């Protein structure tokens, strides 16, 4: 079983018999939350030595992301009103910038890696542009399902093709980061898994066993990569979701 | 998969939008601004 | 039971038709890339082009999931 | 410290938060549809068992 | 009972050729972000967001086929 | 259980086929880095750290189906 | 099941996996004994009008009841030093009078009735009087177990059949209380039962149906009777106890 | 029988001892006492 | 309101405590002996199932 | 289930034995409450509420016995 | 198995004989506090906790059976 | 398994030596009765006689219930 890093321990407890109040306790992934919480809350209050205007060291890299993220959503949605929509674009960022470098310490545990949280987080999105979209533009919403100039005979095989990937995405963009994040995790522990037993035969095999330790360091090289890129893919295409609700095409 | 399948749903579900809805205050009125004030100061002393 | 063992071989096979999306939208981007690289005042233009072409060979792609989705859940 | 500025978190979100709230909803139901299983039925920390009910056990 | 958990692991071998279309969509959309940067160098940081987006926007059609292998084999 | 293990073993074997899309696709990255050199020899500390990345994205594509043999074959 | 009275339900909860912190948590038992906390404070606090002489009219039976231990622990131990035991044999009391007319209330919940606590408060209390019968008088204190001037060919088995009744005073003491609690009120829920099950045959017998209802009000009436003679009787048999620990005869 | 023999041993007992521990001091210390000042002073306003 | 008397509570009653804590103990030992019979090793409430392992279930 | 039900209803005409001492038992208070009052007729306000006691309380003891028959015949 | 619950209900049965050890003891205790307090109107006050004493530290040994009786009824 | 049904019939017919046991405390403590009500000042002289032959006939009641408990518990 390579996969006993997800298990999800409870630890401080709570129940009744009256009401279920299981629901909030004090777990694994809720102790997670927490720490990305007081990360999040730690880049920016100790940070700022005094409130000084020079900005040391520590904040340029929030001064970076920062800016990083306005210019991806000014170059996105666009229009007259681009930031209204920005700290949300934002905190989808740093939630999962922060819970894919917390989940590389080794004994450590990816929040990212619910499906269950984060495909609802992605459905929460879509539903919010479907209902913002119809109150924002009435009926015709869903002018968005025809393309452009096209020939009228073959507009009904081209909206029903359309709405399939409009209601795609609703799971595909949590999915995508479930994937990536699973999939890396997985990758890691199968193969310190595989030359751990490697390394326990016969003396001859810890000389020159430096070489799968060495694809091991690679792939962890690798592995911040696949966390950091889809933490930026998720807030570009959750901005370009927002340029088709907000705006019709 | 056994291990994405459990009780814990609503566990899950609930912390993380607690936290969403935490972020999203927090970051919108606290720390996006506080940000942006070190931009218009620094603005404001360059024009002078 | 031998249908219920056997309908998880043909959600296996029926997800290999992912195999032309990837692909699919590997072409559309790199066109998308090369267009630009060439005429750089074509952006804005011809992107929404770009996103329709993936749309459509995702859905096209999407059709092999949800027969395996409806091979392993119905 | 910080101070707190009034930025408008209400009249710009709403439909994430109505969506928040479906979602929780539907979630919830789902939970208790798939917490009553053949799989899970016997396993110990649901919250079936911290109220009343114990122990149906025939599969 | 044997047969079940045999089709169930042969089915999840056969869900995991869909990678192929991955790995050549990701090398496509490289090269042609190579090949855009090489021959006007002043486009790189307008064609980088695109090359990230469809770089990970093709992958997602590999882990799709990867995840229904992940729920053969372990679901 | 001779029937699952025999299984095993032949989704081992399918599970190897989607290493052809790493093969052709790390290939497919160096030959636009080539003629990206050859038409530009200038830029080269540019575009080979995104020849370096297409690299290591699409041989991470190779290893996940490298990895559901290596579970089809021990775990 | 006329006995589904006693039924120990949780209702506040609390658990881990850490520690095993099931111990304490608020339960019936945990409430009404909280319940018996307030209602002996309540017999105390705000039945002294403003700290008043006089003494209102409530506060007669908290006079009563402290002059009746008083005069009945003066007579029983009535050494040099008494009154330095007289806490404990009125928290003796107090406990057992409250707790016994709490569980009079028809939907309420007998603390008495539960042998596990009775008979551990029965067993610390002869540990605590043989400890201090040790502490004491030394060695001596063995001189408890020859009654008087004896012939001695027959002190080994007045030794023996002593010894025996000195040891099954650790658990008489508390299942006399527990004995008379549960059997008067298993006796009062199933003559309930059975003049409710008669009562619902033909209409001649809701005429003249009120015999049954005077015998379990005649059968009330002796329970509180039952339930404070047993108060009073736990309080002087630990008296006598303190007698025979503290005074060698 | 049945029903005094649970697990809920150590929860009786806890919550037992705590309320005699609790009785005992408050007993001693708070509530004979605020009797026994009542009998000095009715004995100190007798004796006068 | 009350005023507190420090009424010696402890230099008189030290062997009831150490009996206290004496029969607590034993009876924590005799809780945990009970609680793995045969008649209560399903009952769900227990605290083994809080902590880890989960239904031995062969009787 | 008829033998265990067979003895149900032995156990109750065995507990039926027990009400013999309140049967003797509220008589000899009683005879002791005449022959109080032909030895004193003065006493009779302090003696007969003692009287009264003596028989609630070994009643008591002949319904705890009865009650064991109500529970064998029924439940 | 239908023995031992038959065996279990006629012990029960059996074990309620002992309340009628404690009728009559209840009815000797008070009838000497009659005769007692009859012949001496002045010792009340003086025996009736020896009454007390001696009546529910004479049930006790009936109550003792009556939970020989509860434990084969209900344990 | 005769042998763990009747134990309990042992079980409930040894019970009944309380019988002997309770009528006993009540004649000890009705000659105690009696003994105080006819001479007053013999209280604190001869009632440690009686606490001593209550403990004697309790006791010798006890007999009869530690060989139930030895029969339901061994």
């Amino acid at each position: 079983s390579p996969l006993d890093q997800f298990e999800i321990r409870t630890l401080f407890g709570l129940q009744s018999s009256f009401i279920d109040l299981s629901c909030l306790n004090l777990t694994t992934f809720s102790l997670y939350t927490i720490i990305v919480l007081l990360v999040i809350t730690s880049l920016y209050t100790l940070t700022n030595n005094n409130n000084k205007i020079i900005g040391s060291r520590w904040l340029i890299s929030q001064e970076a992301i920062y800016d990083t993220i306005m210019n991806m959503t000014k170059g996105q949605i666009g229009g007259k009103n681009w930031g209204l929509y920005f700290p949300m674009i934002f905190t989808l960022f740093m939630f999962i910038f922060i819970a894919n470098l917390i989940s590389m310490i080794p004994y450590s545990f990816a929040l990212s890696a619910h499906l269950v949280f984060i495909i609802s987080l992605s459905i929460v999105i879509w539903l919010g542009n479907t209902i913002l979209g119809l109150y924002k533009h009435g009926w015709v919403f869903f002018s968005l399902f025809v393309p452009a100039g096209t020939p009228l005979p073959l507009v009904p095989l081209l909206v029903i093709i359309e709405t399939l990937s409009y209601f795609a995405r609703a799971i595909s963009l949590g999915l995508r980061l479930g994937s990536n994040i699973l999939a890396g995790h997985l990758l890691m522990v199968i193969l310190a898994g595989l030359t751990f037993n490697f390394m326990l035969i016969n003396l001859f095999t810890l000389v020159f066993g430096f070489v799968p330790l060495a694809m091991i360091l690679a792939i962890m090289m690798l592995e911040f990569a696949i966390g950091i890129i889809q933490g930026y893919v998720w807030a570009i295409l959750t901005a370009s979701y927002l340029k088709d609700a907000v705006y019709l095409h | 998969m056994p291990q994405l399948v459990p009780f814990y749903f609503m566990n899950q579900l609930t912390y993380g939008f607690l936290l969403m809805i935490t972020l999203l205050i927090l970051f919108s009125q606290f720390f996006l601004p506080m940000i942006l004030r070190l931009y218009v100061s620094r603005l404001f002393i360059s024009k002078l | 039971q031998l249908v219920l063992a056997a309908k998880y071989i043909g959600a296996g096979i029926s997800t290999i038709g992912l195999l032309g999306a990837g692909i699919g939208i590997a072409i559309v981007f790199a066109a998308l890339i090369n267009g630009v690289s060439r005429n750089p005042s074509i952006k804005d233009t011809v992107f929404p082009m770009a996103i329709l072409g993936f749309a459509l060979s995702e859905a096209t792609g999407l059709f092999c999931l949800m027969v395996s989705f409806l091979l392993l859940f119905g | 410290m910080l101070k707190r500025f009034p930025t408008p978190i209400l009249k710009v979100y709403w439909p994430f938060f109505v969506a928040g709230a479906a979602v929780y909803y539907g979630m919830s139901k789902a939970a208790d549809l798939s917490s009553n299983t053949k799989e899970f039925i016997n396993d110990p920390r649901n919250p079936r068992f911290a109220k009343g009910g114990k122990f149906v056990e025939v599969d």
